[PDB]
């Protein structure tokens, strides 16, 4: 035969789900381990017969299990199933999503939650900064990225944008789509405020002097909306 | 001299010079380019047959007298498609060609002698090809390696700490006492290994020293933030010493464009992993830089070869990972924008003009760490029966497909990460990683792995048996496998900084330790078989892709070979 | 239970077989595992119902699939299924020999050879020897025996073969059955033909100064139509 | 052994059996202790083969090979330093008393001297690398001179001499004889004659006893497989009837009840099976 | 003349001394203070006259004892003298 | 220069031949005038089996033991280097 190990896990897949298919005959209410095995055996079976499409088999194992069928708590505990077969083209991921609708009250691990809302970066004050994408990809900017340093086809005025971030939950991101323009918030960057990286046009403490050369690092790598005036004085670090 | 018939000669020995040979279940067909052997000479085991003492079997032998002899082997390789007797000494390749006893046959030479210390496997019928190596594996379950060894891998290059979330998404083992770990559970196992670190920082002190902890290379990933200044140092830092990088780039182009990734490079090489880009990279344009001469392109398995069901698995894996909604316009626009069938459309002709040049697994993180040579065939039989014969072959046969597909799992990743000396091809003063084949399970099941020169896996019956071919069969253990014998048997690659302060000594390995080099003077010139330079553009709004001025793309296929006809599941 | 390791790999083998079984129930054409399995689990079976011997079992395994049932390649692929099974009388080894009949044309590694005779031994000019069994067991001689040498009983003029060896396919052999009498083809012994071992009658660099020698000592140990003359003079080292 | 106990309590204690408090106890009340078996006849085919002879009740291991390549397939010989070295240092994963054996088939003195230098505790002489009565010589005089036993399978085709003339080449020095009986390999039809001899140790293996109805039947089909025989040639048939011989394998359980064989063995995975040498002598017996 | 690797310490690691393998085992580098390299020779008792390059023709040779006239395989073999040969001469003052 | 030296094989006392060498000679030299005889050719030879060593002869030119075929049967078919092959350099007259 060949087996390998992938071949083996399957079959022993394949009767844990045989198992739980008869036991649902013999009119018992499946758990969780049970409702995960049958359904998971019911779609490899479908594959190896070679009609049907993933997609297809996607939402097939909806339609599997009653919301009568199972325990309580068993609905809100299986939020998706996966299980990879080999189809005619291969071997494909299948996911099912939500295969069973909830009929009790019990949720295991259930979350109860005060009222109230939450003030993130309390004492720091935004200010609001027009903003265009003139490039024809789109562009997405995270929650902690030094906004003076974005994508140069970004088209903003950058000197009011120095040593300042997104004011949006950490972890999240805000979307320029070709031609588009919004405004945004943006507040100080906190800490030390020592800026390495990112593009390297600060790599030192920001300051006044700081985004001055900055600034002309900006104009001379082609940043659209940089503006530094003609006669710059270099120092001696640059 | 006497008549033989062509066929009882075929049924004793397996084919000889013009005879030809399909390729398991695809429409591919190999033929005997030379053979090395002098007709009525044959070496044969068994009661009655040569190998005998006094015959073919010397007893007064030379003292390069051989460990292990394979007869009548037909070799595939890159450097060709050849019927030889090959021999083995101290774990290493002795010699490749006629083999005997001198005293007894004509043609042989003192590196090729067998005596009382020679033990013999018949290869006649069967296929010798060097173990794969595999340039893209997350260590996410140690369960991967086994899976790998029984599908023909025998190198595995990659990063990670196990199923934690960093590991998850990127193949990067980070720092100093994390590498020390790796390292010591790297001794368990029956695989040559090396480990890839963090590349994501502008500190040129935390970047040097990984490298001097064992490290083979930098890991750049856009989920520890992949900026032209991260780029920069990194890459400064592997040119002092000699050391590969590899990149996974700026999918949302937060800091700039593929023009700027390519700026930060500044010509030096670099090692580009999922060049397509289903698997991450500068939307929708990262494939263009596949035509450029310091960038060595890989691609990942998932992708190849194109079918019916890829575009809609691809598109129900992202919504999951990502935790997107369909009830909200900008998931729904950043989804369009990842998926883009017509790149992946593409992927497969340029693998067949030998644009791409290195596959590779991505496992356990969009990819099938089991299944990189079988797709890799796949997609040489859906070429093969889409654009037909290439023009580059001689005679009436597919030896030049043949070599090109086979090259991106053996020698390309070799020379990519300088490992070429020791791995990746069947040469004489090379390591002996082999695997052998029946033709009829070629591409997807072997027969055994010899692993530095002793047999480490092989196909095998119930051990309570009288033979061992009865029912069950499934691949098990072998003595290299085992005890000591696997330390003599392994290898542990690290950089040549490391190996010169003496890691073995101080993490107290006992596993051979060798370092890597020639990392940094390599271009796509050097990628055997697959070399193409060119001009390759992306429409921004239809992703319709050109090279060098043509329209580039192929039909998704309703079903492939070695699939379905092979597995229970 | 005291199960031990070969029950539980039979015990696998079985449910193997049991889900090959289930998917040619609902109609799918059978692939190479599949085959080998159902085949298999089906002789283990009959030998434990104790009513069948091993030779009928045998026969009995080549009529559990037709052609049609199983996928195109798959009656190539098998040449044979091995089985061991425990019968009343103990465990015994079962052999199904080409259990489908193939129906397409499809074989997976098939060869495609030229036309063309292999010429061995070229450039050897053969001699004839006729050789007779006077003995009352059989004898069989392969390729590469130094043919001088071979088993006491056969008798043949052994001065015309010494350094020789027979004309045939590399692993090949020619059997002698009590009284039987042919001819046989020979040709000289390549390489140095330095001759060691076999019955210890040459030991040395094969000549014609080495051949008085071993005639001499051949005669002495009763080989049979060996000739050498009386008045013998020894050499310092025999 | 004995009786065992506290002497300050109990009458008939000696030294040797003082329980203390260090002592642990194991109650063998209705049970049979016996030592466990010593199995001479290993091919080291694969690893697997060692956990299912411990589970049936044997200790000890001794054979020779480096894993499935052919010539372990079809021999017990583990050939030369560089092989004995692999299998020496493989050895130390398992729960199993081991031994290795080398190539006895040449007429080199000093490969065969190397070879036990090496970690070889004796010789195996087999057919497929050439049993011929030089080799057989060599490898006695060596095995003189170093103080380890010889194994043998002898020629079957009756190539370079008949049974006498190994017993010739033997020499009345001590041998050990495998599968004496004939069936697993030797002098056709009369290998079986060597059993009533002085210096020879003789021992079958497993396959071929008890004698029963399917076994005949069993052996001749598994000699069509391993040989590639052909039922339409008259020299295949003539070859395989002059193999098997159910009169011997029949008069072979007799010599076992008479005392004239004395050792039973595997031949493990090269017709025989490891785990079962213990229940067919009993059920033998 | 003599150049830089026939002088100094350079000479003991441009030159070899050839021993037996016995005698390379039992350290005869080490117990005779020798600072070339030594390396052992070795296969010299399985060669014959079929080992030798473009020179490998074995025949039958015979020598008459009275005119001592020499043949190989039946057919007498001789050559003339000659009285002028080249690369002599046109070369060396003595 | 590279440099390799050449033993006495000139006797028949096997201890004193092996002794030689173990000392770090590459092989024997048996020349007529310490005595070529059969005895010492034969004894030379047994050792230079055990010892993986060469072995060249100068024969006797004065068929004092024996003539040619009495040489070639005392060196019994084992390889061996002659010297000055032609017979002017020495070597039994005349054939
Ligand atoms: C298309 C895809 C598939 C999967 C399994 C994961 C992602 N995914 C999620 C977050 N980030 C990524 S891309 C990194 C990767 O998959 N390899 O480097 C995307
Ligand atoms: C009767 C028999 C059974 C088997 C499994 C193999 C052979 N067979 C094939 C070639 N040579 C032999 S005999 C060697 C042996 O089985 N043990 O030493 C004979
Ligand atoms: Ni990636
Ligand atoms: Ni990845
Ligand atoms: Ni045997
Ligand atoms: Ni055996
Ligand atoms: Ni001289």
């Amino acid at each position: 035969m060949k087996l390998t190990p992938k071949e083996l896990d399957k079959l022993m897949l394949h009767y844990a789900g045989e198992l739980a298919r008869k036991r649902k005959e013999k009119g018992i209410k499946l758990n969780y381990v049970e409702a995960v095995a049958l359904i998971s055996a019911h779609i490899m079976e479908e594959a190896r017969a070679g009609k049907k499409t993933a997609a297809e088999l996607m939402q097939e194992g909806r339609t599997l299990l009653k919301p009568d069928d199972v325990m309580d708590g068993v609905a809100s505990m299986i939020h998706e199933v996966g299980i990879e077969a080999m189809f005619p083209d291969g071997t494909k991921l299948v996911t099912v999503h939500t295969p069973i609708e909830a009929n009790g009250k019990l949720v295991p691990g259930e979350l109860f939650l005060k009222n109230e809302d939450i003030t993130i970066n309390e004492g720091k004050k935004a200010v609001s900064v027009k903003v265009k994408n003139v490039g024809d990809r789109p562009v997405q900017i995270g929650s902690h990225f030094h906004f003076f340093e974005v994508n140069r086809c970004l088209d903003f005025d950058r000197e009011k944008t120095f040593g300042k971030r997104l004011d949006i939950a950490s972890g999240t991101a805000v979307r320029f789509e070709p031609g588009e323009e919004k405004s945004v918030e943006l507040i100080d960057i906190g800490g030390n405020r020592r800026i390495f990286g990112f593009n390297a046009l600060v790599d030192r403490q920001a300051d006044n002097e700081s985004k001055k050369i900055a600034l002309h690092r900006a104009k001379e790598r082609g940043f659209h909306g940089t503006k530094s005036d003609d006669n710059y004085v270099k120092t001696i670090k640059e | 001299m006497k008549k033989i018939s062509r066929k009882e000669y075929v049924s004793m020995y397996g084919p000889t010079t013009g005879d030809k040979v399909r390729l398991g279940d695809t429409d591919l067909i190999a033929e005997v380019e030379h053979d090395y052997t002098i007709y009525g000479e044959e070496l044969k085991f068994g009661g009655g047959k040569t190998l005998r003492e006094g015959m073919s079997q010397s007893n007064n032998p030379s003292k390069e007298e051989l460990d292990l002899i394979i007869t009548n082997a037909l070799i595939v390789d890159y450097t060709g498609i050849y019927k030889a007797d090959i021999g083995i000494k101290d774990g290493k390749i002795a010699g490749i060609g006629k083999g005997g006893n001198k005293d007894m046959q004509d043609g042989v030479k003192n590196n090729l002698s067998v005596g009382p210390a020679t033990e013999a496997l018949a290869g006649e019928g069967l296929i010798v090809t060097a173990g794969g190596i595999d340039t893209h594996i997350h260590f996410i379950s140690p369960q991967q390696i086994p899976t790998a060894f029984a599908s023909g891998v025998t190198t595995m290059i990659g990063g990670g700490t196990g199923p934690a979330d960093g590991t998850n998404a990127t193949t990067i083992t980070p720092g100093r006492r994390n590498l020390k770990w790796m390292l010591r559970a790297a001794e368990e196992y029956s695989m040559n290994l090396g480990f890839l670190a963090k590349g994501n920082t502008s500190n040129d002190a935390s970047l040097a020293d990984q490298i001097e902890a064992g490290a083979i290379g930098f890991k750049i990933h856009e989920d520890w933030g992949t900026t032209p200044s991260a780029i920069n140092h990194a890459l400064d830092v592997a040119d002092k010493y000699d050391v590969q990088v590899a990149i996974h780039t700026d999918t949302l182009n937060e800091a700039g464009c593929v023009e700027d990734t390519m700026a930060a490079i500044a010509g030096r090489t670099m090692h580009t992993f999922h060049t397509e880009g289903a698997g991450g990279g500068h939307a929708p344009d990262i494939i263009k830089v596949a035509g450029e001469h310091n960038i060595l392109p890989a691609s990942t398995n998932p992708t190849i070869p194109f079918t019916v069901n890829t575009e809609a698995e691809h598109m129900d894996m992202l919504m999951v990972c990502h935790h997107l909604d369909k009830s909200i316009k900008e998931d729904v626009q950043f989804a369009d924008s990842r998926i883009r069938p017509q790149t992946i459309a593409a992927e497969d002709t340029l693998h067949d003009m030998g644009i791409f040049s290195i596959t590779s697994s991505d496992s356990q993180a969009m990819g099938r760490v089991g299944e990189v040579i079988t797709r890799t065939w796949q997609t040489a039989d859906k070429n093969k029966k889409e654009f037909g014969r290439l023009k580059e072959e001689k005679g009436d046969n597919d030896n030049f497909r043949i070599k090109r597909y086979l090259s991106k799992y053996t020698i390309n990743p070799a020379i990519a990460h300088g490992i070429s000396e020791y791995v990746g091809s069947v040469e004489v003063g090379k390591v002996a990683d082999l695997v052998l084949w029946s033709p009829a399970f070629f591409g997807v099941k072997p027969n055994m792995i010899i692993k530095g020169g002793f047999i480490a896996l092989s196909q095998m019956g119930d051990a309570n048996a009288s033979i061992p071919t009865p029912q069950p069969v499934y691949y098990r253990e072998m003595f290299a496998h085992h005890g000591k014998a696997k330390y003599d048997a392994n290898i542990t690659f690290v950089s040549q900084a490391a190996y010169d302060k003496g890691i073995k000594e101080e993490l107290g390995l006992e596993r051979q330790v060798l370092p890597v080099k020639n990392c940094r003077n390599i271009t796509k010139k050097d990628m055997q078989f697959n070399d193409t330079t060119a001009h390759i553009e992306v429409n921004p709004e239809t992703y319709h892709v050109f090279v060098d001025g043509k329209e580039v793309t192929s039909k998704p296929a309703n079903k492939v070979s070695l699939a379905q006809l092979f597995s229970i599941f």
